């Protein structure tokens, strides 16, 4: 297989920046007609993936001529002049000179601002989700950035490992901070054995880490 | 018993009904090549001009079944013809990499043609190889079939290429043997077309006479001209 | 304009098969080679066949051949998969496409979800996560909804019918190890609201056709 190798993995960029991405192929892209079959899409969060440039640097027609494709043989670039907030998004090469039809693994274009850090809130189980059984408890990081953020559990001072999962939404389209989200789940009894459920936060917005807890009874 | 030039007199008829059907040029081939078997003083020498006149006489009416244009022997192209103006870029590169194998310039299939653009001409090369693998896959006729293909490259919607369609057809005994050894021998150059970016797809197909009358690749109606004449000729040749 | 629709998906136990259509409109389909393209949920896209205009051509991915088949009809401007043989790894949105010129995917359809799995449809349970004070900062305070366990993915989270929008985050499901998917669905308000303003989450699971409407109160 033709491997498409794209860096950077992630691109934080200002608006009105301009942003560079590579793609480098395994073996070269020229095809014996001459011509080089190397794209480049743009997904938006939620949405199907958008053509932006074909054959190294064709640009699709409609597309802002602020997106510009460059390079040959190997080494591809793809260039936006000026960033706009409708550029968030996870942007690919692809190759249609050999089969199979192969993708680079993706660059996620984020847009940068000032560091915000979390908001940290706590919700214990809800008695109706007690009466069956189990017990969640959230943990609420909202409208930090960046991105970079460490959660962890602790039941009475002791960690917790196993028993927990995490969501980061997308960038958010009008104030370009993420929320995240951790949900502990214990068995009911395991829950009404213990007294303290903490959430503890470092982010680099925060002085230092911050521990978000509740007492079962209160 | 009978006399060689008797047996031709015998089978007057069903040779004037072959020499009528054949292509113009293949008519004469066939019609001085009969005449050397009634003026045959060997049985070996009227075998061998017999053989001939099997293989020629076949091809005619390949050419007029398949409305390709039949091309005596002395006016075949070669490839090394093909490769030089059909793709006049790449003929000294065509040159280089046949050092090792230089017969491969002088390859003559029965026809080397091209997609409409001494190469004959064909508005389409996928449609053949279509026909050719459609029959095979319906009546079970032998057939080997290969396509040059640079790297793992992909097929184009944006632009068209210049490529070559190489045929090799045959009336003998052993089909199954024919087609394996045409492809083997075209097998190298096939490569070495993917080395140099030219597209070719070769093609081996053959008869022989215990094919079924509805099954050739020739039309039934060329199937029985040569039954009728060419074959008996041969059986009258063995007995007397 | 140039359209492509696809249709099919849904869910299919490990093993079973299951057709997909891709409708086109607003060009020749019929002189156009097609695809098929997909993408596993939170990964990257995956070319998986491309058969050309008039059939004669046609490529796989390799981790499809044998199991996959692509086929057209041109007087219908329809596109066709034909899956077989489903593995849990063949869950994505599949996608038609064309280069309408080119073997490059210039046109996309909306997709189509087709997830593989032996787990049962189930909709989800709706608990509160109710405002309280380790909740607020300054005079807002947080409350949301969790959608627990349900299946197969499309669940839709509104706020008051959609009339809260601010400050809404719906959080992406985790495929839990159990089968099910879960999310949370949070929004912040003014603190003042709370006592005077109604706070309900509606949440729908069509593949289960379950509509939970969720009153999110202060304990
Ligand atoms: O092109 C062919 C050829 C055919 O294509 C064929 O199918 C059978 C056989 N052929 N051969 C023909 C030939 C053609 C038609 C009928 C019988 C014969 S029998 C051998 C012979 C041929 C030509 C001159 C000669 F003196 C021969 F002894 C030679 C094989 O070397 C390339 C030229 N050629
Ligand atoms: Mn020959
Ligand atoms: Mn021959």
């Amino acid at each position: 297989q033709i491997v498409l190798s794209q860096s950077p993995l992630s691109l934080p960029v200002s608006l009105g920046d301009q942003a560079s991405i590579s793609c480098r192929s395994s073996q070269s892209l020229l095809h014996s007609n001459g011509n080089t079959y190397l794209h480049w899409y743009l997904q938006k969060p939620g949405q199907s993936p958008k053509l932006l440039i074909y054959k190294v640097s064709n640009r699709f027609s409609g597309v802002p001529d602020r997106f510009s494709g460059s390079g040959s043989g190997t080494d591809f670039t793809l260039k936006i002049s000026r960033v706009e907030a409708e550029d968030l998004g996870v942007y690919f090469c692809s190759q249609s000179t050999h089969v199979p039809y192969t993708f680079g693994g993706g660059t996620k274009l984020e847009i940068k601002r000032t560091v915000a850090a979390p908001s940290v809130f706590i919700f214990p189980p809800s008695d109706e989700q007690l009466k069956s059984g189990t017990a969640s408890v959230v943990c609420l990081l909202n409208n930090f950035y960046p991105r970079e953020a460490k959660v962890q559990w602790k039941v009475d001072n002791a960690l917790q490992s196993g028993n927990s999962q995490e969501s980061v939404t997308e960038q958010d389209s009008k104030d370009s901070t993420y929320s995240l989200s951790s949900t502990l789940t214990l068995s009911k009894a395991d829950y009404e054995k213990h007294k303290v459920y903490a959430c503890e936060v470092t982010h680099q917005g925060l002085s230092s880490p911050v521990t978000k807890s509740f007492n079962r009874g209160e | 018993k009978k006399p060689i030039a008797l047996i031709c007199a015998e089978l007057y008829k069903p040779f004037q009904d072959l020499f009528a059907a054949l292509p113009k040029d293949c008519s004469e081939e066939c019609q001085t090549l009969f005449e050397d078997i009634r003026n045959s003083e060997s049985h070996a020498s009227a075998w061998s001009s017999a053989l001939r006149i099997k293989g020629v006489a076949y091809e005619g009416f390949f050419s007029l079944t398949n409305s390709w244009r039949y091309i005596p022997e002395d006016l075949k192209p070669t490839l090394g013809m093909a490769i030089q103006t059909v793709f006049p870029d790449k003929f000294e590169k065509f040159l280089e990499r046949t050092h090792l194998h230089p017969e491969y310039r002088d390859f003559t299939p029965d026809y080397l043609m091209c997609r409409s653009r001494a190469v004959q001409e064909v508005s389409s090369v996928s449609a053949v190889v279509d026909r050719f693998k459609s029959k095979s896959s319906e009546k079970g006729r032998p057939i080997r079939q290969e396509e040059s293909r640079p790297k793992t490259e992909s097929m184009q919607e944006d632009i068209e290429v210049d490529e070559l369609l190489i045929v090799e057809v045959g009336y003998q005994t052993d089909i199954e043997g024919k087609v394996i050894s045409d492809i083997e021998k075209w097998k190298g150059v096939v490569n070495l077309m993917s080395h140099l970016g030219i597209k070719v797809n070769v093609l081996t197909c053959a008869d022989n006479s215990q094919t079924p009358r509805t099954d050739w690749w020739i039309d039934e109606k060329y199937v029985r001209l040569l039954l009728n004449s060419i074959s008996y000729l041969f059986k009258e040749l063995l007995e007397n | 304009e140039v359209k492509l629709e696809e249709s099919g998906g849904g869910l299919v136990r490990p093993g079973g098969s299951r057709k997909l259509s891709c409708a086109a409109s607003g060009f020749t389909f019929s002189s156009y080679g097609m695809q098929w393209v997909r993408q596993a949920p939170e990964k990257g896209l995956e070319w998986v066949a491309y058969i050309s205009s008039g059939s004669r051509t046609i490529y796989y991915a390799d981790t499809v051949k044998g199991r996959f088949t692509i086929s057209r009809d041109n007087p219908k401007n329809t596109l066709f998969l034909q899956m077989t043989s489903l593995r849990s790894e063949d869950t994505a949105m599949y996608y038609c496409a064309t280069g309408y010129g080119g073997t490059w995917f210039a046109y996309w359809g909306q997709g189509t979800l087709v997830t593989v799995s032996a787990a049962s449809t189930k909709g989800p349970s709706v608990f509160p996560l109710a405002p309280s004070s380790k909740s607020t900062s300054g005079g807002t305070a947080a409350l949301g909804c969790l959608v627990k366990d349900y299946f197969p993915e499309p669940v839709t989270v509104s706020w008051n019918s959609g009339a809260l929008t601010s400050g809404v985050h719906t959080f992406p499901a985790v495929l839990q190890s159990s089968g099910l998917y879960s999310l949370s669905s949070v929004v912040t308000v003014p603190s003042s609201s709370l006592g005077t303003q109604t706070y309900i989450c509606n949440v729908n699971h069509k593949p289960s056709n379950t509509k939970v409407d969720k009153k999110v109160e202060p304990k």
